[PDB]
């Protein structure tokens, strides 16, 4: 369902476990297969740079699956690609507008902070 | 409540009335001052007046020849990517047009999401000095971007896909080049190995989408090298793997063109630059820098945080004038409205609650 | 306290008589004092509950006449519009009324904002989210009365699927 490429490794001893609050920047883009060497990131349909950083409980289901999952695979600080299935995100409904249906996403993401403790 | 955030200025509710649109000093024209602010206020016109405007460009720009010759003093402007909010402060900074002559050379739209108010206010601007105000292509100006980026989509949210056919009917009518002061090249991109006199770009037909090959394609998509100037291999031109499209070009292609041609540099813009701007190696015949990059897109995508700038060439001094960026509103992605947006957590949410509650 | 005939509940709502005799039992439940009502104490002591960011909304909206507390009649018509025999437009009537708060049949600018920001926390700044309110209101608003009727509403979600949003699979 999901994959994560390490870019830049976290302090490799804090990591969000469920039910933390974690805040992350990220960019996220369409899946691309005819961009090897951009990670297969396509068209970005969001990203933190253009709003402020994004917070959520992580490990509670109230972010997608593929989220959800990766999340509490990283350390703070950590940046990374996170590939995921359609099954792990949007499934066949896809998100009106925005994303299409059966739609595999990838994003960078950069773990910012977990509870009180920053990168 | 009936606000909450009271010292949020509201936008623009309402389009337009006809009797607002044109203006009360010439009633054949629209009225600019009441346009500026009315798209600074994220207003809407009405799908008649925005398609009165961009038609009446279109027939000005249609008359104009592929090259444009112009002397100075004069501002030149690179990309603007739709950044509306820094067009505003471009303006402040580059001189009113009602007493400042301009070129701007390409790629208004995308990215940006005020690129319809961007080409509506150049066009309206067009319209009030045909004769100070000059527009060229850039690489955007075209239906296959406008479609994989975010004009396409910005035009049918705002307007409708008939203001967006529009736009690419007037993006043909734009002019690919200008001799600005018998003296320089100016050009969204770059040169190309079919570039040999000013007379390959009198022979294009422009009024049609660029190909995706052609020295109407390099003149929109070209790049400088990387090693610009410090060249080890003699070519003139090399695919252009960054674009996907197009050449880059060497310092010795740009130096025996400018001396075939008898001018200084070339002006460009198409590269984003953190200063805003960017001069490249002088020639050995004049001194002048052999091409300067111009970038009018401060802190581009919300991404970059560059400086953007233009060039003031007045006395012969080439005045670079950077700027910052300007707080511009907040969009969802795709401008998305907030209850498409909120809806399906909404679901969730409650489920959420009416689940704990039955079980 | 108070009486209620069976039957009516049943046969004003989307429930059977299996189902709203189920409906009772879970009543039961969350009705820990037997007092006969649900009160808002007895809906924000389960965590579920009082840790969703729409515990107040749910909580009003299943409190029909404003009372201060949820009867058993409110308790299923609040359910039945989630019933997977209940049709479209009374799920989006129920997603309208998750934004008008003060119950009136309209969205105003700072219910829109409101409602948005229980959910958004700091995601957005103020100025953000007010700016996409406004936008939001400038879009829907067809006949310029500056807030948002349901007719209004439902035009602007037509390619939201509400009714698969609105649904609970099981009773
Ligand atoms: C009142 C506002 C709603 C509220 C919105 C915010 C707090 C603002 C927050 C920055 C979201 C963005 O707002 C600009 C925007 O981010 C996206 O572009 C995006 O990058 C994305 O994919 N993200 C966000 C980052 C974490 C992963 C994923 C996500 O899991 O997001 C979650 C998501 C949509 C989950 C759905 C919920 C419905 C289920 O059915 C579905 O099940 C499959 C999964 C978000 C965080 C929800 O927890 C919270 C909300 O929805 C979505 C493409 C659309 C989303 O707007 C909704
Ligand atoms: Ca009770
Ligand atoms: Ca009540
Ligand atoms: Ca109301
Ligand atoms: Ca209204
Ligand atoms: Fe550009
Ligand atoms: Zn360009």
């Amino acid at each position: 369902g999901v994959t994560k490429k390490i870019l830049k490794e976290g302090n490799g001893v804090d990591k969000p476990v469920k039910g933390d609050d974690i805040v992350m920047n990220y960019r996220g883009c369409l899946y691309d297969s005819s961009k090897p060497s951009e990670h297969f990131m396509g068209r970005k349909f969001d990203s933190t740079e253009e709003r402020g950083e994004f917070k959520t409980k992580i490990g509670i289901g109230v972010v997608i699956r593929g989220w959800d999952e990766a999340v509490l695979q990283m350390s703070l600080g950590e940046k990374s690609i996170l590939t995921i299935t359609d099954d792990y995100a949007y499934g066949a409904r896809g998100f009106p507008g925005l994303i299409p249906p059966h739609a595999t996403l990838v994003f960078e993401v950069e773990l910012k902070g977990i509870n009180s403790k920053r990168a | 409540l009936e606000r909450v955030c009271k010292e949020v200025q509201a936008p623009a509710f309402h389009t337009p009335t006809n009797e607002q649109f044109w203006s009360p000093v010439d009633p054949s024209k629209p009225n600019l001052a009441f346009l500026k602010q009315h798209f600074y206020r994220e207003g809407r016109l009405t799908e008649d007046q925005a398609l009165w405007i961009i038609q009446a460009g279109t027939e000005l720009l249609r008359a104009e020849p592929n090259l444009l010759e112009m002397d100075a003093p004069i501002t030149v402007c690179g990309d603007v990517h739709g950044q509306y909010y820094d067009l505003m402060k471009l303006f402040e900074v580059g001189g009113d047009p009602a007493e400042t002559r301009y070129l701007f050379l390409g790629d208004y739209v995308d990215r940006g999401y005020f690129s319809i108010e961007c080409v509506l206010y150049l066009w309206a601007l067009k319209i009030w000095y045909p004769n100070t105000l000059w527009l060229l292509r850039g690489n955007h100006e075209c239906r296959h971007l406008t479609d994989y980026f975010t004009f396409k989509l910005e035009c049918k949210h705002k307007y409708s896909e008939k203001v967006y056919d529009a736009c690419m009917e007037s993006f043909c009518a734009l002019p690919l080049a200008a001799i600005m002061n018998k003296q320089f090249l100016c050009i969204h991109g770059g040169l190309s190995p079919e570039l040999h006199t000013l007379e390959d770009i009198k022979s294009i037909d422009r009024f049609r989408e660029p190909p995706t090959h052609g020295l109407m394609c390099d003149i929109l998509w070209a790049d400088p090298l990387e090693d610009f100037g410090t060249e080890k291999t003699g070519e003139y031109f090399v695919h252009n793997n960054v674009r996907g499209c197009s050449f880059f070009f060497s310092y010795p292609a740009a130096c025996a063109f400018l001396e075939k041609n008898n001018l200084l540099s070339i002006i460009r813009a198409h590269e984003a630059q953190d200063a805003g701007y960017r001069m490249y190696q002088k020639t050995r015949t004049t001194g002048f820098p052999s091409v300067m990059t111009i970038f009018s897109a401060p802190n581009y995508l919300d991404v970059y945080n560059n400086k953007a700038a233009v060039l003031k060439y007045e006395n012969n001094v080439m005045n670079i004038r950077q700027f910052n960026c300007t707080p511009h509103p907040y969009w969802l992605p795709n401008f998305m409205d907030v209850f498409t947006w909120s809806l399906p957590f909404v679901g969730e949410k409650i489920t959420d609650m009416l689940i704990a509650i039955l079980n | 306290m108070s009486s209620q005939v069976l039957n009516d509940i049943v046969s004003g709502s989307n429930f059977d008589h299996e189902e709203v005799d189920r409906l009772w039992k879970r009543f039961m439940k969350l009705d820990r004092d037997k007092s006969g009502t649900i009160e808002r104490d007895e809906f924000l002591s389960l965590p579920q509950v009082s840790s969703n960011p729409l515990s107040t909304r749910m909580i009003a909206i299943f409190d029909e006449d404003g009372g201060g507390d949820v009867d058993f009649q409110e308790f299923v018509s609040g359910l039945s519009a989630f019933s997977s025999k209940g049709n479209k437009e009374e799920k989006l009537r129920f997603a309208f009324k998750v934004y008008d708060i003060d119950r009136d049949g309209f969205i105003s600018n700072g219910e829109l904002f409101i409602v948005l920001k229980m959910m958004v926390g700091s995601n957005l700044k103020d100025m953000q989210l007010q700016q996409i309110v406004d936008k939001t209101i400038m879009e829907a608003d067809l006949d310029g009365d500056g807030r948002i009727s349901f007719e209004e509403f439902t035009r602007m979600v037509e390619n939201t699927d509400v009714s698969m949003s609105m649904t609970l699979d099981q009773f």
